[PDB]
């Protein structure tokens, strides 16, 4: 079977699992590989795995958002993806290593260009903060919707209070360059990983691909609860908020941050048959037996 | 596209030391974790479901960490002690972890007789229990959860004040535990019956949250009261079976387990649930008058010459052709008196 | 009110009778005699040759043979002076008034068909005629659609299953052993006890013989040690001469020639191996039916104990998760024509006749178009 | 199990007429379709999408009546005149009925420029037609959609008078038309232009009614105006993308791409 049969209302998450059925994500080969960097070869893998597993649960809108990955091997590099390509379709060797200023480094396995107007946003978080090399901007429906909403997000769930300070930014929408980036460098300062755009979007940063995958999935899940919680009621009839710092002190070799779901994710998309190729911490369910 | 893995490999592996009942207990409880996961409720591990072996000694089964409810196995879950201790180790390579637990433990201490506990972070059941409200008797599943007991979470179990006041505030017949702002844990005798209880939550949650989303304020929604009725559910589940005799009598989640547990049985996950009532799928029957019934419920030897012929009536014919004269064969009694 | 005819032919036995009865009007053998002795009497009643029920009172004096031998005619004069004495003297019917029904063997040449419709136009006028299966006529009389059926008759033995009404033609398994070829096998094996019967009237007394006093054995061997060992298998028929005769140990002996054919050295395999082969020939989803409706057809069926063994027979080689059953009608002599007068009585089946204008356009082949 | 129907089967008939560059187009309306049954916005026969042929002697193109979007071919689809009448069946042995198409004739007989008409009746379009504040700038996306005009419905377009009604509420510029209780119209001079506003127009009213009910206030949310607002091709390339993937995963549509990619 070319296409998986279709649910009433999940026909193009069927059509994902056909693409990654028909085309894999692993492009690079022995022979393929040749003149390539090893720690760029295992990000582009990290980076085509991330496109692919956003479109499965729904966090992609048509090609207006990007997901962007620094690689500090030369002076001055980035990854993204080409422009005009969705997310279901994107393979380890189709993406672009461009430049800070948005100059292609590379022009790729693909023909098609890097738009300059998303990469801008990137650009301008990359140039804000060093420490930030994973940059991933999403759009869900539920998240415009507490964006646009007045006080903003709440303290409401443990995933909430899990993502500590969180930046805002209002939607001037005015986009002339130079005077944009430096409001977007110096709107969000010091740490505060998670930054909510009014209108476009939500955003989330990560020193790795793991643990902003981690941050925007935490922001996601905290902002369903928040949706439901504050439809109800909206004001004086008090659902319980906790104390961010106090609950925070409560909660409270080893395995690293944000590594757990995006395992047990890369061993859905394994078991699918993605053959994404991501390096394992235990390749193995179960344990040696023979 | 590989999504049936096998949930019974106890026998398979051969490389546990299993108690007296743990082959029923492994996959029954795994059994619901495939069913949590096939509800969609939950997809990342967080100790949801707990369950307790034995009465004389406390060992309790739990979810290895980092394991999706998609990979749940009943080799792979393990049995820990009430302190927290691992007891026997499955057959998972992954690093122990039993933060978790000790909530489930919190539970433990105070009441005997529950025995599986079943937490749920689901949206709506965390919208429920973050309302200022609690579920509102709006509805018939709300009606059939029954009574509830709520209690403030703040993320730690350890210390000991707070599993006294929790062990204090649960009660002595409780059988939902509403814990605010982070979710929903309902308490069983049986398996069957916490999932009957969590399934009914979950769609009580989602009627209330779609129903106080609809309608600005509580008096719009003309709920009904519980208390002045009282009823005692009874008359339910009229049965007029043939195999059986008709009885009114079942358990509160029986019914509608053996059902999901034939459906997970009937693709090939080879589960090892006894079934109470067995199925038989037969040929209907006629009674048209045109159907007649059934009567009833070496000579030659095996070494020989066709050549040994030919030569030898060869023999008797050339004889012939000689026409040489000889007697017959004479008697030993005519050969004495020569 | 014209009612059409349905006419039974098999090598041995003719049968006739109107469409929508329960009983066929005539029955009577399909025999043909020619006298063999010098006819010196003037004045009385001879004629050239005697057919029917008439030539069988006169076995003394006449020479009797069949027109039709394993399902295959030889002589199609014959078939017609029997054709005209059911058309005429049995049912005393105009042929060229009412439609008539006809039924043959599945696997025959092709020129049996061409042939039989074009006599049976063109001597008799039909307007309209149709041919059908044997056997599926059988298995409408039985009124399942579905199921194995096994029809053997005096001419040959044919297994076919049917499913929804279709008969596969894959699956149809012929055999060339009946009762003619076991009425030989019985006079063989009487020639040992000192009885020896030679002509053609013998012939049809070792028939009446074996109609009369024939069974089949559960057990061969078992039951080959009970006559040796004791004299209570034996029973004695009474000649038509006044002779009395002791058949004794050979009534289980003649129909066993059924189930091994290696007693007439036949190099095909036993009747429940056909039918068991035909079972494994069809389609797995369908097995189960045919292993739960089998019905006997024929008058060779007709031996006492043929069920049972049938039933054994089958059950070893069926797979054990598998149920077997066997359907015996008591009127399974007649269920062909049974089935003949339920297809010529339906609403539907009146545009199933051949026309008779329609012929003249087509030809001889026209059946082949139509069935 | 029957596999996916092939979009593209015009070839295998080659007995009906075509005019100009219609076997080109014709293909994509039933692309169009085609993506509807992509994201669960219609799964059930009625008058979604229609197409006019050429600026002159007015034909258009129709869905055939009780054809579900999944089934929909290039070779079933029906031509017909401004009147409704049948010129050109398809190869669809349904019968006809044109009786919702009366509506896009009024909407065609207005404004000339106007050549794709998309129509749709999900939950979130039907809630915001539903309610008096319409479409509120509260999103991104509802200020990519642009200006809209509001038009009472009664259901039928058989009087005079509610047809000169429709071409003075429309106005001589506007390319989205909210009917009350019924949903949203969107109007487009190619395809591109029509999905890419209906797809917007659909993203922002999802965002719109679920604020709403998060917030249970209209002066709860933050109000955005339009004076910071306020080759050249708008939106071939998200169709461009999507008919990549169609014809990498099996359809066999006809659409030729504006460039050689790989
Ligand atoms: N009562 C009976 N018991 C046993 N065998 C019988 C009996 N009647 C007929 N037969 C056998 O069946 C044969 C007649 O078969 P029949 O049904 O006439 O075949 P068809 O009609 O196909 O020619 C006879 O040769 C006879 O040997």
């Amino acid at each position: 079977p070319n296409v998986y049969p279709a649910a009433p209302q999940g026909g193009m998450a069927a059509l994902n699992m056909s693409l990654g059925m028909v085309t894999p994500v692993n492009d690079l080969r022995g022979s393929d590989s040749i003149a390539y960097d090893k720690g760029e070869k295992l990000l582009r893998c990290k980076l085509a795995a991330l496109y692919r597993l956003a479109d499965l649960f729904g966090w992609s809108h048509l090609i207006y958002n990007h997901i962007t990955t620094r690689v500090s091997s030369e002076q001055e590099h980035f990854l993204i993806v080409p422009f005009g390509l969705l997310y279901s379709e994107v393979t380890a060797s189709s993406l672009v290593k461009i430049n800070l200023q948005g100059d292609v480094v590379d022009r790729g396995s693909t023909n098609l260009g890097v738009n300059q107007a998303g990469f801008t946003l990137h650009s301008a978080v990359y140039a804000a903060r060093p420490d930030v090399k994973c940059v991933v901007h999403i759009h869900t429906p539920a998240g415009a919707a507490v964006s646009a909403m007045k006080c903003g997000l709440l303290p409401i769930s443990p995933e909430a209070l899990s993502l500590g300070e969180v930046a805002y930014h209002d939607y001037h929408g005015i986009l002339v360059d130079e005077e944009e980036k430096v409001l977007i460098q110096k709107n969000l300062g010091p740490k505060s990983k998670v930054l909510i755009l009014r209108n476009h979007g939500l955003v989330s940063v990560g020193e790795s691909v793991e643990e902003a995958f981690y941050y925007i999935h935490n922001l996601v899940v905290a902002c369903e609860i928040q949706v439901r919680t504050l439809a109800s009621a909206g004001g004086p009839d008090n659902l319980v908020l906790l104390d961010p710092g106090k609950y925070k002190a409560k909660s409270r070799p080893a395995w690293q941050i944000g590594e757990q779901e995006f395992e047990a994710l890369m061993r859905m998309l394994d078991n699918l048959g993605y053959r994404t190729g991501y390096p394992y911490r235990y390749p193995a369910l179960r344990e040696k037996s023979k | 596209f590989s999504m049936m893995t096998p949930i019974n490999d106890l026998h398979t592996a051969d490389s546990l030391n299993l108690a007296k009942g743990e082959r029923l207990m492994r996959c029954k409880i795994s059994s619901v974790y495939r069913l949590l996961d096939l509800y969609g409720w939950a997809q990342l591990s967080d100790t949801y479901v707990t369950l307790r072996v034995s009465k004389e000694q406390d060992h309790f089964l739990i979810s290895p960490k980092g394991v999706s409810c998609s990979e749940v196995t009943a080799s792979s879950l393990i049995k820990v002690n009430i302190l927290g201790e691992v007891v026997e180790k499955g057959s998972s390579c992954f690093p122990v972890d039993t933060t978790g637990f000790c909530l489930h433990s919190a539970i433990y201490a105070a009441r005997p007789d529950v025995r599986c506990i079943i937490h749920l972070h689901t949206p709506a059941t965390a919208a429920v229990s973050a309302m200022k409200w609690g579920l509102l008797p709006v509805s018939h599943n709300a009606l059939l959860v029954g009574d509830m007991a709520y209690f403030d979470f703040n993320g730690e179990m350890e210390q000991e004040a707070d599993r006294i006041n929790l062990q204090k505030c649960l009660g002595p017949t409780c059988k939902i535990l509403v814990l605010r702002n982070h979710g929903v844990v309902a308490l069983g005798d049986t398996v069957e019956e916490a999932f009957y209880k969590v399934f009914h939550l979950q769609a009580a949650c989602e009627i209330q949250v779609s129903a106080l989303s609809s309608a600005g304020g509580v008096e719009n929604l003309i709920l009904l009261e519980q208390e002045k009725h009282r009823p005692h559910e009874v008359g339910s589940v009229q049965w007029a079976g043939s195999t059986f005799g008709p009885m009114q009598k079942s358990r509160l989640g029986e019914h509608e387990f053996e059902a999901l547990m034939r459906m997970l049985d009937n693709l090939g996950y080879r589960t090892g649930y006894p079934y109470r009532y067995p199925l038989v799928q037969e040929k209907t029957k006629h009674k048209s008058e045109v159907e007649i019934p059934a009567t009833v419920t070496q000579f030659v030897p095996l070494y020989t010459d066709p050549q040994e012929v030919l030569d030898m009536r060869n023999k008797i014919r050339e004889q012939n052709r000689q026409d040489v004269k000889s007697a017959g064969p004479q008697s030993q009694l005519l050969a004495s008196v020569i | 009110d014209i009612a059409a005819l349905v006419v039974d032919n098999g090598s041995g036995m003719c049968k006739a009778g109107f469409a929508g009865d329960d009983a066929p009007r005539a029955v009577f053998p399909s025999i043909v005699g020619r006298p063999r002795h010098q006819g010196v009497m003037v004045g009385m009643g001879q004629k050239d040759s005697y057919v029917g029920d008439e030539a069988q009172s006169k076995r003394g004096i006449l020479t009797l043979k069949y027109p039709i031998e394993h399902g295959i005619v030889t002589n199609w004069d014959d078939m017609e002076k029997i054709w005209h004495h059911t058309f005429y003297n049995e049912l005393r019917v105009a042929p060229e008034e009412h439609p008539v029904l006809l039924t043959e063997a599945p696997l025959n040449p092709k020129a049996n068909r061409e042939k039989m419709t074009q006599i049976m136009f063109e001597t008799f006028n039909t307007p309209a005629m149709y041919v059908a299966i044997q056997a599926v006529l059988s298995l409408y009389a039985s009124g399942r659609t579905t199921g194995i059926v096994m029809d053997s008759g005096d001419g040959v033995t044919h297994t076919v299953p049917i499913y929804e009404g279709y008969a596969l033609p894959h699956a149809i398994l012929r055999l060339d052993l009946a009762g003619r070829d076991l009425t030989d096998y019985l006079m063989k094996i009487l020639t040992e006890r000192g009885y020896s019967f030679t002509t053609t009237a013998e012939r049809e007394i070792v028939r009446d013989i074996k109609e009369k006093l024939c069974y089949v054995a559960l057990d061969f061997e078992q039951e080959m040690a009970t006559a040796a060992s004791s004299s209570s298998l034996e029973k004695s028929y009474e000649l038509p001469d006044g002779q009395v005769i002791t058949i004794g140990n050979e009534r289980f002996r003649c129909p066993e020639a059924l189930f091994q054919p290696s007693f007439l050295g036949m190099e095909s395999c036993g009747i429940h191996e056909t039918t068991f082969n035909s079972i494994m020939k069809c389609d797995v989803d369908i097995r189960k039916d045919l292993y739960a409706n089998t019905v006997l057809s024929g008058g060779t069926t007709m031996y006492p104990g043929i069920a049972d063994r049938m039933q054994k027979e089958i059950t070893a080689l069926a797979p054990s998760t598998m149920k077997i059953k066997i359907i015996a009608p008591p009127e399974r002599k007649y269920s062909v024509w049974i089935g003949g007068s339920i297809l010529a009585s339906l609403s539907t089946f009146q545009q199933m006749w051949i026309s008779k204008q329609e012929y003249d356009e087509s030809g001889p082949s026209i059946v082949h178009r139509k069935c």
